[PDB]
C-alpha cells in the first residue's frame, strides 16, 4: 500500500478547519460536525488505485511555530492555503506562510487553494469590505502569485457550496501522479 | 431430462462461481456446505467432495488473507411529483461502489434523469415539492449500521471477519445532523452540538437482487452534547484499538497511520477538545446547567482512562517503528503522554485501572 | 505451558496423520471434521481450515479411488492350563494381516509359545 | 492387476474336488463344506504382490471331453494331478491325462501333485490294496515320471492333514515367478 503526505497552513480567521472537516466527514453542505481531535486523515482515492491520505491540520497560533517545522520533512506534496476575500490573510501569506514554508521545503510540487469563493462575488460581504478598506483579491492576482511560486495548479474551492473542493484535492493527489 | 438433483447441482456450482469471482466469500462458503452435505449423504460423488472441499479451503484462505474495500452508501430522495409511480417520493438508499465520491454518484443520478438540480434542506422533506412537478433530487452519503452477527459477540474474532461484515448483510442506516443548541461563546464551538440522527430501515438486506433498494421505515433520533461526547470517545477508542491490532498483524506496513492518529491525539492545536469538554462540563456551572444528569461524565472519564493504556500500546508500537526520523515526533509524543498521564491522575480527579 | 486447546490440536494432528498413513480414512475424516469445527468456531485459524479441508478432500478421494485388501480373521483357542492367568481357556480372535495364510498365522502362534502342537 | 490361469485334471475316484474346495474355503481339516458350483477361484497371494487366481475344476467324466480342450489355450501354468495310492489313477495318468493334455499344450511350465499322501504310509489301506493287487506308487516312480515330463517340481500334498498343500500351490504360483 502507498500513502500521501500533505500540509495545510494558514491563519485562523478563514477557517480551513471547517473546509477539511467537511471534506473528510463526507458531509452535506451546511451540516458539518466539528470534532475534537485534529489531524483529519481519510481513506479515499480518486484515480488509479486506493491509497492512504492525511491532512495535517496546522494551528494558526503564533506560539506553535516551535512545533511545526518537523512535519514538512519527508513529504510528497504540500497544500499552501490562502483566502481571496480576506486581506489580512493575504498579508500573512506574503509575510509568513508563502515565504517560510517554501523556505523549509523549496523542493516539492505545490498547490494553491482559494477560500470563500462564494463571497468573492457576494455583494454584501464585498460592500462591508470596501467600507473596511478591504479588497477581494481577484483571479489575476492569484495567477500572479501562482506564476511567482510555480504551483502545478492554482485552484479555488469553497465550503458553503463545495464548488471544486473535490477538484482541489483531485489535483493535489494527481500532482505526483 | 434433468431430474431435480443435477439441476440444483448445476445451479449451485454456478452460484458458487459467481459469489467467488464477486468477492463475497461468506455466502460462497455457506452454500458449498450445502453442496458437500448433499453429495456425501445422497449421491457419494466423492470426486465432487474432493474438488468442492478444495474450493471451500480457497474460500476461507481468501477471507482472511487479502482485504477488500468498503462500499459507500448514499441515500437518494427522489422528491416531487414529476417522477414515475414507483420512484415518486421515497428514498432509494443506493449501495454504491468501492470508493465512490458523492459528487460522482450524484453525477450519475443526474445522468439518470432530466432536471438535474439538487435540494438543500437535507434533513426534512420539501413541502412545496410534496406534490409539485419539475422533478427534485437530493443526494447524501450515510453510514452503514453494523450488523450484530450471531455467534460473534464473545469470541475475540480477527479484524478481517469484522471489517468484511462492516458493509455487507447490512439493513439499518444512519446519518449525522449537526444542530446548533447553546451559547455561541468565543472559542468554544463544542458547546452547541446536538445531533438528531437519521434512522433508516430498508426491508431488503444488501447486497441482493438489486443494488438500490427503497427505504421502508424512517425514524428520527436525538443526541445531547454529553451523549455526543459519549459516542465520540467510544469511536476514538475503537479507532485506536483497530489501528493497534491491524499493525500488530502485519510487518510491511507504513508508520504513517500511527503517526497520524497519535499526532491527532496529542495536539488538538487548532481547537482543543479536552479543555473544551472541561469548560462545558467539569465546571460547577454545568451542574447548574445539569443538576440531576451527571453520570455521563463518569462514562467519559472511564473511556478516556481506557484510551490511556490503548494509547500506551500505540506508543509501544510507535517505538517499535520509532527511528531517527520519528525521533522528534515520539519525543513530543512521550512528552505530552507523560503530561497527560499525570494530568488524568492528579489534575482530573479521575480513576483508572 | 500448553493450555488444553493447542494440546488437542497437536494430538488430533498426529492422530489424523497416523490414520492417514495407516489406510483407515473413514476415521481420519471423522476427526478432521471435529478439528475444522473447533477451529472455525473458536479460534479462527483460517489457514488451519485451509490445509485441514485440503487434507479431508484427499481423504475422500482416497476412499473411492484406490482399493485396499481385506484382513483375514482367525480365532485362536489357547486351551489347557499350562497357560498364564490371562490367556487360560478363552479364544483370542486375532485380527490378521492383508492376505495371511492360516499356516503362516498358526506358525507365528507356534513361535509365540512352547509346545507347538495343534 | 495381474491374474493366474491353471488347470486341474484327473479321474473321479480320487476326489481332487475336496482338496481344492478345502484349500479355497480356508477351512480346517475334516470340516469342509461342499459347494454346488464348480470353478473354485480365490483372491489369495503368497509372494510379492496380491494377484487373481482361479482353479478350473475339470470333470472326470469321459463324455465331457468335448467341452474341455478350449480352457487350456492362453494359460500361465498347469497343474497335472494324480494319486499315489490309486493304481487305476496311475493307469489313467499314463493313458490319457499325461499324454493328451501335455499334447495340447507342450509349451508351458508344469507341476505335479501327489494325493492321499497319508495313505501312502497307512498300513490298513496298503493292506487292502495288496489284497486287491494294488500298489502305492512310491516316490522314486514319481521322480521317474517327473524327469520324463520335466516339471519344475514334483510335489505331494494331502487333504486329511493338508501337509504341504499350501506348499504345492506356492510352487505352482512361483513357477512363472
Amino acid at each position: 500500500m502507498q500513502a500521501i503526505k500533505c500540509v495545510v497552513v494558514g491563519d485562523g480567521a478563514v477557517a480551513k478547519t471547517c473546509l477539511l472537516i467537511s471534506y473528510t466527514t463526507n458531509a452535506f453542505p451546511g451540516e458539518y460536525i466539528p470534532t475534537v481531535f485534529d489531524n483529519y486523515s481519510a481513506n479515499v482515492m480518486v484515480d488509479g488505485k486506493p491509497v492512504n491520505l492525511g491532512l495535517w491540520d496546522t494551528a494558526g497560533q503564533e506560539d506553535y511555530d516551535r512545533l511545526r517545522p518537523l512535519s514538512y520533512p519527508q513529504t510528497d506534496v504540500f497544500l499552501i492555503c490562502f483566502s481571496l476575500v480576506s486581506p489580512a490573510s493575504f498579508e500573512n501569506v506574503r509575510a509568513k506562510w508563502y515565504p517560510e514554508v517554501r523556505h523549509h521545503c523549496p523542493n516539492t510540487p505545490i498547490i494553491l487553494v482559494g477560500t470563500k469563493l462564494d463571497l468573492r462575488d457576494d455583494k454584501d460581504t464585498i460592500e462591508k469590505l470596501k467600507e473596511k478598506k478591504l479588497t477581494p483579491i481577484t483571479y489575476p492576482q492569484g495567477l500572479a502569485m501562482a506564476k511567482e511560486i510555480g504551483a502545478v495548479k492554482y485552484l479555488e474551492c469553497s465550503a458553503l457550496t463545495q464548488r471544486g473542493l473535490k477538484t482541489v484535492f483531485d489535483e493535489a493527489i494527481r500532482a505526483v501522479l | 431430462v434433468y431430474t431435480q438433483q443435477e439441476l440444483k447441482e448445476k445451479l449451485y456450482q454456478e452460484i458458487i462461481s459467481y459469489f467467488d469471482k464477486g468477492k463475497m466469500w461468506e455466502k460462497a462458503i455457506k452454500l458449498s456446505k450445502e453442496l458437500a452435505e448433499t453429495y456425501e449423504s445422497k449421491v457419494f460423488d466423492y470426486e465432487g467432495l474432493g474438488n468442492l472441499l478444495k474450493k471451500r479451503a480457497s474460500f476461507y484462505e481468501n477471507i482472511i488473507k487479502a482485504m477488500r474495500p468498503q462500499p459507500e452508501y448514499f441515500a437518494v430522495g427522489y422528491y416531487g411529483q414529476g417522477f414515475p409511480s414507483f420512484l415518486r417520493n421515497k428514498i432509494f438508499i443506493y449501495r454504491g461502489k468501492e470508493y465512490e465520491r458523492r459528487e460522482d454518484f450524484s453525477l450519475r443520478l443526474l445522468t439518470q434523469f432530466p432536471n438535474a438540480e439538487k435540494m438543500t434542506s437535507t434533513t426534512p422533506p420539501g413541502e412545496d415539492i410534496k406534490s409539485s412537478p419539475k422533478q427534485y433530487m437530493q443526494c447524501f452519503t450515510v453510514k452503514p449500521v453494523m450488523s450484530l452477527p450471531p455467534s460473534y459477540k464473545d469470541k475475540p474474532v480477527p479484524e478481517q471477519i469484522l471489517n468484511y461484515y462492516r458493509a455487507n448483510e447490512v439493513q439499518q442506516f444512519r446519518y449525522s445532523r449537526p444542530f446548533r443548541k447553546g451559547e455561541k461563546d468565543p472559542d468554544n464551538e463544542f458547546a452547541t452540538m446536538w445531533i438528531e440522527r437519521t434512522t433508516y430501515t430498508t426491508a431488503y438486506t444488501f447486497p441482493g437482487i438489486l443494488k438500490w433498494f427503497e427505504v421502508k421505515q424512517i425514524s428520527t433520533e436525538e443526541i445531547s452534547p454529553l451523549e455526543n461526547a459519549i459516542e465520540t470517545m467510544e469511536l476514538t477508542n475503537e479507532r485506536i484499538s483497530n489501528c493497534v491490532q491491524q499493525h500488530a498483524w502485519d510487518r510491511s506496513l507504513s508508520v504513517h497511520p500511527l503517526s497520524m492518529l497519535l499526532s491527532g491525539i496529542v495536539d488538538p492545536a487548532v481547537m482543543g477538545g479536552f479543555s473544551n469538554y472541561e469548560k462545558a462540563f467539569f465546571t460547577e456551572k454545568y451542574l447548574q446547567e445539569h443538576p440531576e444528569d451527571q453520570e455521563k461524565v463518569e462514562l467519559l472519564k472511564r473511556l478516556i482512562a481506557l484510551q490511556m493504556p490503548l494509547l500506551t500500546e500505540g506508543i509501544r508500537i510507535h517505538g517499535e517503528k520509532l527511528t531517527e526520523q520519528l525521533k522528534p515526533l515520539h519525543e513530543r509524543l512521550s512528552s505530552c503522554f507523560r503530561e497527560l498521564k499525570e494530568k488524568v491522575e492528579k489534575h482530573y480527579g479521575v480513576i483508572t485501572l
